[PDB]
């Protein structure tokens, strides 16, 4: 997916559904979690992760801090993890936590990402 | 390495403590 096009041409959500039910299966110790660059301002590079599975008792900071190095994005860039649409970048929360406060209809958690919380 | 694709994948990437 990182080297393809946006992440709808390699998965649909019906598909993700399945992702769902075959990482339960194999990793439930493992919180399934989509991101996506703000569709409003595109400024952030196409570094499409599209997707990541997160261990239970990793921290939302922690999580911060891999996907921004993973993202290319030094400490002058701006950068924001923007939970169910609405930033979380200052909390410390385990991402359970996160997660079974915001996922959504077939189990899995989304992410927006962005330079900046809203733009147009 | 594998990070975002299919089935058996390390999705972050890393090797989890």
């Amino acid at each position: 997916m990182p080297s393809e096009k946006t992440f709808k041409q390699r998965r649909t959500f019906e598909q993700r559904v399945e992702d769902v039910r075959l990482i339960r299966e194999q990793h439930p110790t493992k919180i399934p979690v989509i991101i996506e660059r703000y569709k409003g301002e595109k400024q952030l590079p196409v570094l499409d992760k599209t997707k990541f599975l997160v261990p239970d008792h990793v921290n939302m900071s922690e999580l911060i801090k891999i996907i921004r190095r993973r993202l290319q994005l030094n400490a002058n860039q701006a950068f924001f993890l923007l939970v169910n649409g609405h930033s979380m970048v200052s909390v410390s929360t385990p991402i359970s936590e996160v997660y079974e406060s915001e996922k959504d209809e077939d189990g899995f958690l989304y992410m927006v990402y962005a330079s900046q919380e809203t733009f147009g | 390495d594998y990070e975002s694709d299919d089935d058996s994948y390390e999705v972050l990437d890393l090797t989890e403590y």
